[PDB]
Order: structure tokens, then C-alpha cells, then sequence
């Protein structure tokens, strides 16, 4: 699998650095990363992605300007890094790898991933 | 009731399959009936495929701007009318018995083509791919009934006559039935970006070697192991074998491969064609082994041909993933089609036609006696391994490249908008 | 366990009054404390009770809005704060014990209440 | 393993405050989630994770922590928040639910009315006695009642119910019904109810004598 | 869409016997969430009786219930099901089955606990062993020491029957004012009763006549009283 870690509590205002890693000598170099996120009265959607070669990057709509993700292939690694915060970003955060491209009107197509994680919580309070 | 339009179209394909493979089975009758050399028994191949090449394309078309539950049902129709009244051709006449394959061609092209659209805008994305799945693992069993029915119907009633005439009656059952059970519901621009990816054309040609190789040894391993029993002073149990041999190696295959490359994919980046280029080695060193075990044992030469046609067919589902690994998504309904229609021209349209004829240009040169059929027919079967070697090089080739390509590729996705 | 009363005496029309009620010889904390009424020639009413320090405080529907009750638990003493006072009010008062938990009316200790006069 | 939630009754007028308390020691000990039930419907998620407000409740409810405890407020009650409310932890892989706290509506003490009923003919011919005490429309709900039988006492025979919160006056009735024998029926003269509640100076005991008409 | 969680199963049983519930889904992709089976007694308050995610490798039972339920799935059409063996008494309740988050043990700690989103309706599950009896009727008269203030009460009294419920009516429905009816009590033997009660001035004892009418449904049984001093 892939092994999640970080999260926790932080304040409206606040910032978290969440890293997901594969264990062992895997190397999901032929595609690692795309980040995921729920909540609990609404439905499972992507938060961003991340491609194979170039270092290209795509985020969702909402998020855009506030989160950043990076990639480290020498030592099997994927970051998130989450700036400023809000009460509406309190869920649970999720790493999945998969072998569509890296495009905008992708993100949201979650049934088709290969690997999953098991998820960390993120709680925001006031 | 959306599982009874599964499995009658299941049963269509079955009965789609079996009724290309009952000319191979009784071919050497074909001869002794018409007075035929090996170079007029091919054409009973080529002719279905180029038939089948060239309608396959414009039965597409013709699918979605009209009905289509009428389309497949007159094309059962035709394909079996025209099987079972092709039974009663007098001696004089043999052109009449090849315009009947090209009849049976357009029939089942039309089938093969519309078929799969249907079974697939009836299901959703949890359960689509297990109803293709097993909607397509009804080839290989086809394919050995074909052999399997043909040896039994023509040993216990005794004219071969008979091998022409069972299957239609299922034919006429099935297209009644696919009636009364279904639920009806820029190119030119394309090539000049197709043209110029190294990975795509070097997988196109080696996927026409691979059926260069299944066209030429599927329809000319039976007589050969006839005329082998013969020479060696020991004579139909030949057909029944090679049915029940590849009933199981076209499973066997299939999940060696998809195996093998998902262990592999988490090492390195090159995983799909490295897999595809060492199974068609080895395949090559075990197919060069029945025409020197041929000669002596006849154990031998039938443990060869199991490796062999076990490894030949490991890379059937896998080129679809290498397809949709370096094509951007609004260019890939033009880039299947073109490949299949290469893959049938540079492939077996012509394979079993050339090795009749290869055959018929070394016999004539020397006496003509059983042993000279035997030898001739096994120096002609020779140019199976060489292009299965050239087929090898060629994934080596596409190894080479894949990761330029899809480096091109996702840069292309992003840029559009 | 004893108890005394204080706090009754004149007092003029619209007029206010403070009243105390100590009870000694005995803790009251984990008690409910209760006061009443009785005219010259009229029978004993309820007129306010005060629950455990958490539960809050109940009257009557003659005697809302006017009367107030409190409690202090170091003093072991009661209060009973009174405001806007009536000639109809002109009655004695008397101060007693809910020994029960459960609030269910259990009153044995009672005071020797006092008068209070309204007149103009 | 449970929960202690305190106090167990909260009377409370519209447009007041409000906080209940939920105190535990079980292997979370800062996340618990508070839950609402109306009489006879399934309940609703209402805060989950000690603070967070879920999708589409109104914006006047929060909760919060306090060393082991936490509180749960009202800012300013509604005639549609008389409920009942419940607190969840989840130490193991086990799920534990609170006790709950009941909130009600507030008015001024009013005396029970008192009444007796003795058994009939017909409870008589068939040889079991069941008499009935009824008490009706007094204020707040704590009351005690008491068998009298030739000045002796009862236990064991006896069962109460009460009503839920009348919908014109908030008020509440009781009924308390004990039984006997014919046979024991026989062998007494006086049955007396005693009735005791906060707005009652004394003691109420209501008599009747057998077969007296 | 709208998601939507629907129970089945319930119904009577005598002691020993055993049942089968069934909470069929729909509107959600059911492999990535749990499912909570949740019970409340006549009564008393809520509480959690078991646990099953999709993989059907995650199960847990509560403490009580140990050796005797007993929890699958079937993911091919949405189902839970919950087999309920050596039912007594004590088990009488309303079952409820909710949606969960499908590892909440991995990732429940000092801070999360994301708790139950949406709530089925319930099945009620009975377990007796009585018959099907009818409810016998009594009047409740009332008395010249029965006036309180110039008014008097009465009432009707209705015994010993099964199952729940009952249907009570005053003169078919023409009075009701000062009208109660206590919720339905269970007696010692397995069985309920219940009573009604009016008030109404002294003087309508003179003309006024009062008919207490009560209906139960599964042996359709309508009875009618008069009552008088
Ligand atoms: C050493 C012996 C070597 C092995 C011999 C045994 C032969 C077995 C071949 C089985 C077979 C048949 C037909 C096809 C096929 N034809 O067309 C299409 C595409 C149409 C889409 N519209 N697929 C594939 C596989």
C-alpha cells in the first residue's frame, strides 16, 4: 500500500504538511500521486494531481491559490502542503495512484484508481 | 432480464467463432474431393479475411445512423443460409466454394463489429468491464469447438458433407431469439499526429507479426501432423488434439501475461513492452521446435506446440494498455481502428496463401512422393519463427521510446485548454 | 437540627423588604428550601421554592415576578427578596425544609415564621 | 465503560440558555459527537468532532471542551428545540452512547388534583380487584403516592404511568392502580391514597370505605 | 442523488426462536462506507449493537450480544444482513441501521470521532409468548365525593389484552375536552392494559349521557359502555 502521515488540529489561520509513502522497494514511478478528500454529508471528490515526467500540476476549483503538491521520486514520497486554512476543510484526506493522464475535468473520477490509502484526518476548529 | 441479452449474445459469438475454423478441420478432404494443390486450398482463408478487412469499417458506420438489432439479426441470417446451402456444389466447380466464403465474411463481419456496442450501453462502470470480459473469453473456446465438431461429425457419419450442415440450424435458433430477448436503445488531422509516434507504429507492426504467425500455423499444423503420421508408418485423432490443446492455452496465456506485468510495473517504467518482447522470444526458440520433434516422436512435437502457443498469445491483453498509454483521449476511437485494419493487411490476409504457394514451388522441383509432401510442407512452415523473431525486436524498439512519448502526450492533454 | 426566621415587620404600599432564614445544627446543602404563606384566618400557601445549586427555582402564579429567593450555602442561610408589596400580602411567613432528594415534598422542619404588615 | 451526562432535566423558557454536560474517561478524551431524538422519529447528527457543525443545522447550537468534559449550548431556544440530547465516544473498536438530558418548558407550580375509584361489580363477579388513584394536571412532574390499606402498607402491587407534557397548559396526569384478589378484597375496609408534592403544605389522603354507596 | 437506507424483518417471535434483518441501500457507492446497526428499547436510550464494513474482514459485536448475532453482506445488490439467534425477553426494540465511514477504528482518536451521517426508520421486533386475546372493558363512575369544585371525572378502563394497539372514542367522537389516555402499561403476566379519563361539571351528571367506545383492530372488536352513578 501507500502510508499516510501528518494531520491533526489546527487553527482557522493555520498551515500542515501531510506526506504519503510507499513502503518497502516499490517505486510507483509509472504513476504515484493524486490527493482526495470527505466529509460527512457529502460524497468523496478529488483535491489534486500530480503527473509522471514533467512535474505538471493540477488543482481543483476551490483550493485553487491555498494548497501545493510535490513529488519525490528518489526515495518514493508525495507532499501536501496547506496554507491559510478554514473551518470548511475539516475531513479526511486520502492518496490514490492511477494510469489516466494528468488533465483538468480528471480530478473528479475516483472509481478507476488502482491503489488507494487508507486516509488521515484533518480537523480545523475556531 | 438485461441478463438474458448477455448471455444470447454470448452464445452468438461462440457460434461466431466455430464456424471459421470447420474448413481446417476437413481440409485434407477438400483436396481428394476437387483435385486441388496447396496453393487453391489457401485461398479458403484468405479470401474470408479480406472480406471480412474490408466490411468490417463500413458495418460500423452503418451502426449507429439506423436500427441495429435488425442488422445483426440479417447478418445471422445471411452468414448461416449461405454456410448451409454451400454443401451442394458439384465436383466441376470450385470457384463456387470460395465465392461462398466471401459471403460468409461479410455476414460475420457485421456481426463481430456491432455486437460489442450493444453489450456495452446496457451496463455501468462496476460491472461493464466483467460483461466485455466475459462476452471476449468465448474466443478461444470457439475456436477449438470448431475443430473439435468437425473431426466428430465427419468420423461417425461418415461424409464430409456433413461437417457444413449442423451449424446453421443453431444459427437460425440464435438470430430468431436475438430478436424476441434484446432491449432496443476530424481524421484527416489525426493521422498527420498518429504518423509521427515512434511507439504507436512500432506496436502496429508488431502486432502484425504475431498474426502473420496465428493465421499461417492455425489453419496448416493439422495436415501437417497428418502427413508426419503417415511418413513415419503409423496411419481422426489430430483435429480432437489441437482443439482440446488450445481451449486451455488461450486462458493460460492471457493470465501469464497480465500476471507477470503487474508484478513488473512497480520496478520500473518500461514494464508493458519488455514483458511483450521476452514472451516472443521464448515463443520463437519453442515454435522452432516441432519441425526437428516432428520428424521422430509425435509426444514431442505436441509438448512443443503447448509452450509455444502458451507463450504466443500472452500479449493479447496488452497492447490495448500500451495503446492508451501514449495517445491523448480524443484521438483514440481513430487509432484503433487504423491498427486493426493494418494489422489484418500486413498479417494473415495473404499468410495461409504463401505457404500453400511456397509449398507448391519446392515440390514441383523434386519427385512427388509422401515424403516429399511431408518435407516440403515442413521447410515451407519455416518463416513462422523468423517473423516472430522480427516481432521481438520490435516491442524492443517501442521499449526504447515509451517515455518520450508519454512525456509528449501529457504535455499535449494540458495544452489544449 | 434548629431553625429561626427574620425579616417580618411594616412596610408601605409598592414597597420592598429583604428576609432571612437560618438553619442550624444541620448542613443544607444537598436540601431543597422552601417558604410560605398564611393570612389571619386563611390556610398555609405555597409561595416559592429554591432546588439544589444547579436547579433552578419555582413560584407561584400569585407571587411571580415580585419575589425572588436565594440561597448561601458557607452562611447555611436562606433569602427571600420582596418587592412591590400589597396590603392583600399583609400575612405571615414561614420558612421550611425539603429533606428529600428527589424532590418529592418531604417537609418535617418547619420555622416559626413572622408578620408583615402592608398599610397606607 | 459510559458516560455521565448532568443534569438529567432542564426546564427552560423560550428564549434562554442552555448547556448540558457530557463527562467520560474512555480512550478518546476530547472527541465526542451530540445527537437530537423527538419522540417517535430517528435521530439526527447534529456536531461531530467536539466542535465542528454538520450540513444544514441552524447556526445557534455549539459545543466545546473543558479538561475531561464537554458542554454542549442553546444561545436561544426555539418552540422546535424541546428534545432529547445525546453524546457518542468510541474508544476501541467499540461504540458507547450517553444517557441523555431531557429539556422541557417552564411555568408556575400548580397543585395536583386528587381522585379515587373503586372497583365495580364486574372486576368483582370475575374475582380480581384492580382500584385506581388519579391525580390530574399539577406542576413540575416529581410527586409521590402511597397505599393505605387499614393504615398498613403496600409495595409490589402497585404500577404508575404518566402522560407526556400537555399541549395547551404543560401540564401533567398520573395514574396509579393496584391490584388485589376478591378474596384479599374481603379482608380489608380503608384504602387511602397519599399524595405528596412540592405545592402541598401537608400531606393529602383520600379514604374510601368498601361497598359504602 | 438522495441516499436512502430501508429496513426489513420485523415482527413477533416466541422465545428461542431466531430472525433475519435486512437493511437494503441505495443512492451511494456502497464499498466505502459501513453499516451500524443501532437499537432503542421501549423506553429506555440508544444503544449500539453492531458493526460491518465492506470487506467483510471488519466485524465487531458489542458486548452483549457475543455467540448469538451474527453480521454478512452482499455487495452485488446492497445488502446487510443481521442474524438474530436465542432471542428472549430482554431484546424487544426498535432497530436502526446507519452509515458509517468504513476504517473509523484506524483513524478514530484524540480528535475525530466522525460519527453516524444518515439514519434509517426502524423495524419494531417483539418477542412474546402470549395469544391473541381481546380486551376486556370496565366503566369508571364517578361519585358525590368525586366533585371537585362543582365537577366531577370518569373514565373507561381497558384490560388485558394483546397486541398493541387500541382505538378509544368518547360518544363516537362528540366530546373532547379535559379527555386523557395513558400510555399502555404491561402486566406481570405478559400482557397490557390501559385506562381513559374525563372531566366535566357536576350538573351534566343530570342530562348529559357519556359512552366510552373502544376498537382493536387485528380482532376488529368494537365495545361500547354506558357509565352512571
Ligand atoms: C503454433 C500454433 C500457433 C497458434 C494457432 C492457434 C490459432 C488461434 C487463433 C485465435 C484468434 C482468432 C481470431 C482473432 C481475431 N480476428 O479478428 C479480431 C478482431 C476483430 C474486432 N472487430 N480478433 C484472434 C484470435
Amino acid at each position: 500500500q501507500l502510508v499516510e502521515s501528518g494531520g491533526g488540529l489546527v487553527q482557522p489561520g493555520g498551515s500542515l504538511r501531510l506526506s504519503c509513502a510507499a513502503p518497502g522497494s516499490r517505486r510507483f514511478d509509472y504513476y504515484t500521486l493524486g490527493w482526495f478528500r470527505q466529509a460527512p454529508g457529502k460524497e468523496r471528490e478529488g483535491v489534486s494531481c500530480i503527473s509522471t515526467v514533467g512535474g505538471i500540476t493540477n488543482y481543483a476549483d476551490s483550493v485553487k491559490g491555498r494548497f501545493i503538491i510535490s513529488r519525490d521520486n528518489a526515495k518514493s514520497t508525495v507532499y501536501l502542503q496547506m496554507n491559510s486554512l478554514e473551518p470548511e476543510d475539516t475531513a479526511v484526506y486520502y492518496c490514490a495512484a492511477g494510469r489516466e493522464m494528468c488533465a483538468p475535468m480528471m480530478l473528479g473520477d475516483y472509481y478507476d484508481m488502482d491503489y488507494w490509502g487508507k486516509g488521515t484526518p484533518v480537523t480545523v476548529s475556531s | 432480464g438485461r441478463g438474458a441479452a448477455a448471455a444470447i449474445l454470448s452464445l452468438g459469438n461462440v457460434l461466431n467463432y466455430l464456424d471459421r475454423y470447420t474448413v481446417a478441420g476437413v481440409l485434407l478432404d477438400i483436396q481428394q474431393h476437387f483435385g486441388v494443390k496447396d496453393r487453391g486450398a489457401g485461398l479458403l482463408q484468405s479470401v474470408f479475411i479480406c472480406s471480412f478487412m474490408v466490411a468490417a469499417p463500413i458495418f460500423g458506420y452503418l451502426g449507429d445512423r439506423f436500427n441495429r438489432k435488425v442488422i445483426l439479426s440479417c447478418g445471422i441470417f445471411f452468414w448461416s443460409a449461405v454456410t448451409f446451402s454451400s454443401s451442394f456444389i458439384p465436383q466441376q466447380y470450385f470457384w463456387l466454394l470460395v465465392l461462398s466464403r466471401g459471403l460468409v465474411g461479410i455476414g460475420e463481419a457485421s456481426y463481430s463489429t456491432i455486437a460489442p456496442t450493444i453489450i456495452g450501453d446496457l451496463f455501468t462502470k462496476n460491472t461493464r468491464t466483467l460483461m466485455l470480459s466475459v462476452f471476449y473469453f468465448a474466443i478461444p473456446l470457439g475456436s477449438g469447438l470448431g475443430y473439435i465438431t468437425g473431426s466428430s461429425v465427419k468420423q461417425a457419419a461418415g461424409d464430409w458433407h456433413w461437417a457444413l450442415r449442423v451449424s446453421p440450424v443453431l444459427g437460425m435458433i440464435t438470430g430468431t431469439l436475438i430478436l424476441i430477448l434484446v432491449p432496443a436503445t476530424s481524421w484527416l488531422r489525426d493521422m498527420k499526429a498518429l504518423i509521427r509516434n515512434r511507439s504507436y507504429v512500432f506496436s502496429s507492426l508488431a502486432t502484425s507479426a504475431v498474426s502473420f504467425a496465428t493465421g499461417a500455423l492455425g489453419m496448416w499444423i493439422p495436415l501437417y501432423l497428418h502427413r508426419a503420421q503417415v511418413v513415419q508408418k503409423t496411419a481422426a485423432k489430430d483435429s480432437l488434439i489441437f482443439g482440446a490443446i488450445t481451449c486451455f492455452t488461450g486462458f493460460l496465456g492471457v493470465v501469464t501475461g497480465a500476471g507477470a506485468t503487474r508484478w513488473c510495473r512497480l520496478k520500473t517504467q518500461r514494464a508493458d513492452p519488455l514483458v511483450c518482447a521476452v514472451g516472443m522470444l521464448g515463443s520463437a526458440i519453442f515454435i522452432c521446435l516441432i519441425f526437428v520433434a516432428a520428424k521422430s516422436s509425435i509426444v514431442g512435437a505436441y509438448i512443443c506446440i503447448f509452450v509455444g502457443e502458451t507463450l504466443l498469445f500472452s500479449n493479447w491483453a496488452i497492447t490495448a494498455d500500451i495503446l492508451m498509454y501514449v495517445v491523448i483521449p480524443t484521438r483514440r476511437a481513430t487509432a484503433v481502428a487504423l491498427q486493426s485494419f493494418t494489422s489484418h493487411l500486413l498479417g494473415d490476409a495473404g499468410s495461409p496463401y504463401l505457404i500453400g504457394f511456397i509449398s507448391d514451388l519446392i515440390r514441383q522441383s523434386t519427385k512427388d512422393s509422401p515424403l516429399w509432401e511431408f518435407l516440403s510442407l515442413g521447410y515451407a512452415l519455416m518463416l513462422c519463427p523468423f517473423v516472430v523473431v522480427l516481432g521481438g525486436m520490435f516491442f524492443l524498439a517501442t521499449a526504447l521510446f515509451f517515455v518520450s512519448d508519454r512525456a509528449r502526450a501529457e504535455q499535449q492533454v494540458n495544452q489544449l485548454a | 437540627v434548629q431553625l429561626q426566621e427574620s425579616g417580618g415587620g411594616l412596610v408601605q404600599p409598592g414597597g420592598s423588604l429583604r428576609l432571612s432564614c437560618a438553619a442550624s445544627g444541620r448542613t443544607i446543602s444537598r436540601y431543597a428550601m422552601s417558604w410560605f404563606r398564611q393570612a389571619p384566618g386563611k390556610e398555609r400557601e405555597f409561595v416559592a421554592v429554591a432546588r439544589r445549586s444547579g436547579d433552578g427555582a419555582f413560584y407561584a402564579d400569585s407571587v411571580q415576578g415580585r419575589f425572588t429567593v436565594s440561597r448561601d450555602d458557607a452562611k447555611n442561610t436562606v433569602y427571600l427578596q420582596m418587592n412591590s408589596l400589597k396590603p392583600e400580602d399583609t400575612a405571615v411567613y414561614y420558612c421550611a425544609i425539603d429533606s428529600d432528594t428527589f424532590y418529592s415534598g418531604s417537609y418535617d422542619y418547619w420555622g416559626q415564621g413572622t408578620q408583615v404588615t402592608v398599610s397606607s | 465503560i459510559q458516560m455521565t451526562q448532568s443534569p438529567s432535566s432542564l426546564s427552560a423558557s423560550v428564549g434562554d440558555r442552555v448547556t448540558i454536560t457530557c463527562r467520560a474517561s474512555q480512550s478518546v478524551s476530547s472527541a465526542v459527537a451530540w445527537y437530537q431524538q423527538k419522540p417517535g422519529k430517528a435521530p439526527k447528527l447534529l456536531i461531530y468532532s467536539a466542535s465542528s457543525l454538520y450540513s444544514g443545522v441552524p447556526s445557534r447550537f455549539s459545543g466545546s471542551r473543558s479538561g475531561t468534559d464537554f458542554t454542549l449550548t442553546i444561545s436561544s431556544l426555539q418552540p422546535e428545540d424541546f428534545a432529547t440530547y445525546y453524546c457518542q465516544q468510541s474508544s476501541s473498536s467499540l461504540i458507547t452512547f450517553g444517557q441523555g438530558t431531557k429539556v422541557e418548558i417552564k411555568r408556575t407550580v400548580a397543585a395536583p388534583s386528587v381522585f379515587i375509584f373503586p372497583p365495580s361489580d364486574s372486576q368483582l363477579k370475575s374475582g380480581t380487584a384492580s382500584v385506581v388513584c388519579l391525580l390530574n394536571n399539577f406542576y413540575p412532574r416529581e410527586a409521590k403516592v402511597q397505599w393505605k390499606v387499614d393504615n398498613a402498607l403496600q409495595s409490589g402491587n402497585s404500577q404508575e404511568s404518566v402522560t407526556e407534557q400537555d399541549s395547551k397548559d404543560s401540564t401533567y396526569s398520573l395514574s396509579s392502580t393496584l391490584t388485589l384478589s376478591k378474596a384479599d378484597y374481603e379482608k380489608h375496609k380503608v384504602y387511602a391514597c397519599e399524595v405528596t408534592h412540592q405545592g402541598l403544605s401537608s400531606p393529602v389522603t383520600k379514604s374510601f370505605n368498601r361497598g359504602e354507596c | 442523488s438522495e441516499v436512502q437506507l430501508v429496513e426489513s424483518g420485523g415482527g413477533l417471535v416466541q422465545p428461542g426462536g431466531s430472525l433475519r434483518l435486512s437493511c437494503a441501500a441505495s443512492g451511494f457507492n456502497f464499498s466505502y462506507y459501513s453499516i451500524h446497526w443501532v437499537r432503542q428499547a421501549p423506553g429506555k436510550g440508544l444503544e449500539w449493537v453492531a458493526y460491518i464494513s465492506s470487506s467483510s474482514s471488519y466485524t465487531s459485536y458489542a458486548d452483549s450480544v457475543k455467540g448469538r448475532f451474527t453480521i454478512s453482506a452482499d455487495t452485488s445488490k446492497n445488502t446487510a444482513y443481521l442474524q438474530m439467534n436465542s432471542l428472549r425477553a430482554e431484546d424487544t426494540a426498535v432497530y436502526y441501521c446507519a452509515r458509517g465511514y468504513q476504517y473509523w477504528q484506524y483513524h478514530a482518536s484524540w480528535y475525530w470521532n466522525g460519527g453516524l451521517d444518515y439514519w434509517g426508520q426502524g423495524t419494531l421486533v417483539t418477542v412474546s409468548s402470549a395469544s391473541t386475546k381481546g380486551p376486556s372493558v370496565f366503566p369508571l363512575a364517578p361519585s358525590s365525593k368525586s366533585t371537585s369544585g362543582g365537577t366531577a371525572a370518569l373514565g373507561c378502563l381497558v384490560k388485558d389484552y394483546f397486541p398493541e394497539p387500541v382505538t378509544v372514542s368518547w360518544n363516537s367522537g362528540a366530546l373532547t375536552s379535559g379527555v386523557h389516555t395513558f400510555p399502555a402499561v404491561l402486566q406481570s403476566s405478559g400482557l397490557y392494559s390501559l385506562s381513559s379519563v374525563v372531566t366535566v361539571p357536576s350538573s351534566s351528571l343530570g342530562t348529559q349521557t357519556y359512552i366510552c367506545n373502544v376498537n382493536h383492530k387485528p380482532s376488529n372488536t368494537k365495545v361500547d359502555k354506558k357509565v352512571e352513578p
